[PDB]
């Protein structure tokens, strides 16, 4: 199966940016390329929903409240996806998840990441 | 079947009876008549209509081209393909005998050397145009025509209004392409007129079938492959505006 | 039924006002004159608004020829039929009576010499086009306005959009037939200014109360017997759509 | 309010802006002019665009006859209706002068010579036509316009429609009556391009206040007296509207 | 992204062709030509039809100006801007060089003296107006337009009727403004036709990417600060719309 | 309060007319007048349900499924209302019940009448 | 009543063809020809559901994942009803049932076959 | 926190006027000038609902049933809300609360007046 | 993975008996083990539901419908799970499945066998 490892992420103070990593192992180039690269985040007491993603064509997906501030890139070759988060707010503390999506005809497969802490307190 | 073979045979008949008839009864009446633009707009009026009347029936195609690059963006099964065509040539076809019987109601009239608004390149273009320009037009439009009826058509756009969308780039296309060809993008529209007026209309009608069908499958094939969302894209755009 | 019976009278006044205003006021005048394709679009979008307007309430009618096809094809009570036709011949009428006030005021006015925009064939025809033109001409538009009626208004059709559709086909009808008959398809817009033309229009007044609505009973029929779609289809439809 | 009246000064701008402006600089251009007919084209689609743009703001008057047959109707407040009406007559008269500005680019402008678009009747009607019939044009058209308004905004119209409703009203009214007054039907976009004509049209101004509001009164009565549905008969419907 | 581009590029493509077209090909045929009321509507149906097509998936601008308001107006990301833009004029681009292959096909076309359809001002204008009624004319039309746009796709309007309105206000600016400057309202457009007529209109292209996108940026902001609700008073909206 | 007795119905075959009539009685005609007049019906089993009106004004509603067949009239001088059936058919079996209705500003008031047998049996 | 008797079916490849056949017994042709003929499918631990049928009239109906691999046909005078499906896939793998609709004015009635199964297994 | 403080209303017939007036309190005019000021009308039995209300920005709404007889107003400096009522009507006997809404960026905060009582008695 | 192949049913007349088999494969028998063993079936139109299991204990269950006619055994040596059923009813009538339930600490795993028709007509 797919692993997924992450990192960077922490704390920043409001206005500030930082940029998550993630990359995947255990599966083929070629197979992950028929696959999406993703971010989820959950915060504090709330669900873990998605912000932002790649599909298996390279057209980057936004959600509406963070389009303009966040920017995420994938790496086919490398089998890496990354994010970019500028003009944080104190909205934006949360874990934030590298996610994989696959598809198998009659439904969908997530593969998860360990999850990365961001903190903007100023 | 028999029901969408009825609607689309009407439809046919409706555009064919509709724009010739415009085109050869009132675009030339003198001080009055309705030129170009009128023509543009009844052609495009014509689908609209029979569009919102059967297309919940039928699809509203109407059109051989429409049919071909529907099914070459993924959209209508092959088995049923040639059954539309013909019906779709036959209403033509009865639309033009009407119009013809109507069209000798009047002093002076002659088929043959008006031309009963057929289409046409080169010496018998409108406008004296070449062949070129006719190929090149009508192969855009024919694409763009495709396109935007994939694109109106698909489960993400503005529900019921395929139609207007649809009748309004016809009436578009028109208003571009009258003095180059006379504006075709019809296989049976051109076929139906082009067996009454009987001469040079016959000789260049296989330019008219060819053409227009190639231009087609091209739109189809386009928004098949670059503008159509894939599932997983579904299924991103659907997680991306869940609620947290 | 009061309610009904004034809503058919207004739509109808409505109606003949504009088209026949624009077409006696408007489609003439020198260097600006608005033509027969003004003519056409007034007359489409006077049914437009109108129905917009008051089709919830009387279901937009405004014209004989569409209440008698509308019966014939299963959509209206018989009982209700005269009432409604009464109703609309009395608004076309007033509103004749006002446009010949408003023409008087420009010198050189003549009702019977101009013809008050009344319809015609044979000699009286604005392209003298013969009877049999008019005839199958009207037969023709006829059937085809009352098809795209029964269509649009289809509980399987779009929600909202029928005015749009049946206005637009109105202006089409006049597009393509108004230079051989001046496009009556309307048995009340026809007697409203044919009562006031006073001449050759009473006389050939009755040619447009029997082709109209037998064209549009044919329409009706064709609706009921070769488009609709019947209980069991409707049901299997519902049965075909269901998730497993 | 200040978003509202701030809604119906744009509108009142746009709604002078684009009709008046597309009367002066383009009616008459020699041999490509878009005449009476794309004259009333651009004024009913000032009022289209507008209403679909912010008549969710302020409910998209942009006419004090408008405003006055709404209250007349039942349907707008008393108290509000002074600070729309002078919104609109503002609006109005920047809309003029910054086109009178664009009109002094070209050589030989006049406007006291032109008429500068204005409204009259009598001797300066633009087809002559004398004060009685200027003044039944006025009051039938006004009195339409405010039942079309009336019927396309009721509870149990389609919803969203109304805005192409109005506008092609709009368009229709201009249509018919350019030739006999120059179609006004709004006091505040006679009042504007008679402010800067400076002539026989600010005598003649009165007429163009007194008219249309009465017009659109009478309008608003209609409904409000023989086409409303009263709160008993709301109720029977839904009674019978119960499946059993 | 690619998508989004891609959807724009045939946007910008599609404007471009159809417009340009009809203004190069049909506008001044002889006695048959669609003339400047012809070009309006060609110019506001193509944005209608590919709205329609593509606006769910890129959001349907097909002008650098507009892009830019939305920005202005807190409606777009910033770093999508210049991405877009490119797009538009590639499109515009392509479009414009295949026009001029089909051109060709006809003797006598010459690009650099008929002009191409290329915007201008002073002495280049189509009614000799000066540089001043130019900007004017421009600037109202560019925020206008932006306006328009703003308040068609709030959350509050009607949904799914934007193209339609966003359309048929590109022809009415079309409508008004030809005659001054050839209603450019678009740099991309200008641009494309520009750069193939080759003398003139490439000194003055600079005042086209200037004005519009300037107008636009004021257009934006008036809805940004005048016009658009704000968190609290949508609150109170929804709290005054509450039964009890 | 006010008083509704009905007459007429009973059994009839398939294809046949009948009429049936309601008269009010304790109350004004001037009162009357403000208020609805109308025909309910239950058939075996099912809801009671409206088929036809007169309002106030005069205008006469119908069901959707019995227009056409249903021909309501009302005398106001004698505070009369009565419903003429043609063309019957078995699903028109049914009791029938004279109804009128009165608006209190704030809510509708229901006056019934004691019902009706009518048996289309062939 | 109506007796349907089904037969064809069985195991087959992906991207092989079927026949599948039902005859009606136990009424007559007129009485038949006023009704429509189906087929219904129901694959493992799902619901029961149409896949295409023939109205009264003629006219052949499908569900829209079927469209341009099955071809149903009706026999009017034999009173058959036959179905062909080509390019087969693993979704459909399932039981498959003659069915008959009839109208009843204020209801429909169904006729069910006895079932075959269909099989397409690599 | 702010403190609202009511006066006016009592008795008054149908078809009369009454002027309710109220003052805040506790909070700087800075702060109140980003906040919205209302009014609330409870009648016997049914729910709190707002009638009127002015935004920060100046703009005064209306509940449908009560716009063209209901005036409110605004004093930012005196920070002040006052309410003018005109052709009463017995619909308008309740208890209308001074309230004044605040926004917090992901929630909204409301400060609540005493209550006073407005009955329309013939 | 774990391979179900099942064997035998068919048809039988009202008062007969039947006996299932079914043998698993692909997995070692200690991790079978841990495993139970037993038979769904789906009748025409309905779920597919348990009608008798053995758990990894060696506890036949039984559902209610089908005690005192059915008797579930279970070979742990073979990885093998028989049915053997008496006294047939016309209810019996349905597609037989061998499934295996497999435990996994937050959550059940399926294993489905291929399905056999057993079909009680007199
Ligand atoms: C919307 C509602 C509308 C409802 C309407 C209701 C009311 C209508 C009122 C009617 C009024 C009637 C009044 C009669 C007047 C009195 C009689 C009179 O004067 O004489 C007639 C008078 C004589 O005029 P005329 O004959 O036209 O004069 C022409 C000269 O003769 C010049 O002659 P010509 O040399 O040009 O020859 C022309 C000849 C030409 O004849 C031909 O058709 C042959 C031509 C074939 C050539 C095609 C070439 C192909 C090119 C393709 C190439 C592709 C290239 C590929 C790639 C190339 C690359 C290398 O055509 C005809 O004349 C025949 C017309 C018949 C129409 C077609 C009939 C359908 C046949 C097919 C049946 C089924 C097919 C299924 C097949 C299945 C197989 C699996 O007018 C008529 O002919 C009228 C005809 C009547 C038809 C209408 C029938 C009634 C209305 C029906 C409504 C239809 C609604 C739409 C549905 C359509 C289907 C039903
Ligand atoms: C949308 C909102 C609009 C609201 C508008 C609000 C504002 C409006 C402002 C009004 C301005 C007023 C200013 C007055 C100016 C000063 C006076 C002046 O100069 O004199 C008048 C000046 C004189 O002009 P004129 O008399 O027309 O001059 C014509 C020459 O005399 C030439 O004479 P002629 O020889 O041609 O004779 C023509 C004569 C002709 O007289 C006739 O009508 C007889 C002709 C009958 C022949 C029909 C032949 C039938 C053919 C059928 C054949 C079928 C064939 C079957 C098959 C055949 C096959 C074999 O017609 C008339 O003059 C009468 C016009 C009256 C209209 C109809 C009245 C309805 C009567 C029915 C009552 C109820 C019926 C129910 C029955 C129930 C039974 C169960 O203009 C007028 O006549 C104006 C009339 C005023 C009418 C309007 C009233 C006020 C506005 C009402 C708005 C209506 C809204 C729509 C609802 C409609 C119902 C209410
Ligand atoms: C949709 C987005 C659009 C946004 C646009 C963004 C971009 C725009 C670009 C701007 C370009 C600027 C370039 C400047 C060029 C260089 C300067 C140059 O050459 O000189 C100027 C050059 C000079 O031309 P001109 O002065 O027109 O030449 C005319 C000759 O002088 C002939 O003179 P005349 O004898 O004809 O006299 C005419 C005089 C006439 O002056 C008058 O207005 C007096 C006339 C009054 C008579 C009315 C009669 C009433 C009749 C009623 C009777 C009813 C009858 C009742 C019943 C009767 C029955 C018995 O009018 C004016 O010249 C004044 C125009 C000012 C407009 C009105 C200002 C509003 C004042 C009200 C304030 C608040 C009122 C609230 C009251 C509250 C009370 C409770 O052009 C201008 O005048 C341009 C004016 C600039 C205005 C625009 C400002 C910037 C853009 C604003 C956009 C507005 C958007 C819509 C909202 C509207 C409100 C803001
Ligand atoms: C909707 C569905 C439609 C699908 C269609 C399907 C079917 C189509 C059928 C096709 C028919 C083909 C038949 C061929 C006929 C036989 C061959 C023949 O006769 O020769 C050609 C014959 C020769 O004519 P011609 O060369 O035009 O003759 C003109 C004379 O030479 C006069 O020459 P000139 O001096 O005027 O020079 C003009 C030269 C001019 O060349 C230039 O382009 C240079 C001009 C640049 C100046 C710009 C100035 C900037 C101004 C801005 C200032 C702002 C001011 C700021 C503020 C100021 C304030 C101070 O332009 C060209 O000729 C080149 C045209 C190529 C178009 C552009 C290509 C895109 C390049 C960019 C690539 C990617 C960019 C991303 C960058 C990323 C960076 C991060 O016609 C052609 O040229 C046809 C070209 C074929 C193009 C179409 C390709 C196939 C169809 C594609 C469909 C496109 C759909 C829309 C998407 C668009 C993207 C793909």
């Amino acid at each position: 199966e797919v692993q997924l490892q992450e990192s960077g992420g922490g704390l920043v103070q409001p206005g500030g940016s930082l940029r998550l990593s993630c990359t995947a192992s255990g599966v083929t180039i070629s197979a992950l390329n028929a696959m999406a690269m993703g971010w989820y985040r959950q915060a504090p007491g709330e669900r873990r929903v998605m912000v932002a993603a790649v599909s298996e064509r390279g057209n980057a997906m936004y959600r509406e409240s963070v389009q303009g501030r966040f920017t995420v890139t994938r790496d086919f070759t490398n089998k890496m996806v990354s994010l970019q988060m500028d003009n944080l707010k104190p909205e934006d503390t949360a874990v934030y998840y590298c996610h994989v999506l696959e598809d198998r005809v009659d439904s969908f497969h997530d593969y998860w990441g360990q999850g990365t802490q961001v903190t903007v307190s100023s | 079947m028999f029901r969408k073979l009825a609607a689309e045979c009407f439809g046919t008949f409706w555009l064919v009876f509709g724009g010739c008839g415009s085109a050869v009864l009132a675009a030339g009446f003198p001080e009055l008549g309705i030129g170009f633009a009128g023509v543009a707009l009844a052609f495009g009026l014509t689908v609209l209509t029979m569009a919102f009347a059967v297309g919940h029936i039928s699809g509203g195609h109407f059109n051989p081209a429409v049919t071909i690059g529907l099914w070459a963006g993924g959209r209508f099964p092959a088995k049923e393909v040639v059954g539309y065509v013909i019906a779709q040539v036959v209403g033509g076809i009865v639309a033009a005998a009407l119009l013809y019987l109507i069209a000798s109601g009047k002093t002076g009239f002659d088929a043959a050397a008006s031309g009963f608004a057929s289409n046409g390149y080169g010496e018998h273009s409108p406008g004296g145009y070449s062949m070129l320009s006719a190929l090149v037009v009508e192969l855009v439009l024919s694409a763009g025509f495709l396109l935007v009826i994939h694109g109106a058509t698909d489960k993400f756009a503005p529900a019921g209004f395929a139609p207007i969308a649809i009748g309004l780039a016809l009436t578009l296309i028109h208003l571009i392409s009258i003095p180059v060809t006379n504006t075709s993008v019809n296989p049976a529209r051109s076929t139906a007129v082009a067996i009454f007026q009987g001469g040079w209309a016959l000789e260049q009608l296989w330019f008219f079938w060819v053409v227009p069908i190639v231009g087609g499958i091209i739109g189809g094939l386009i928004y098949r492959t670059l503008l159509r969302a894939s599932r997983l894209e579904e299924e991103l755009r659907r997680r991306l505006t869940e609620p947290g």
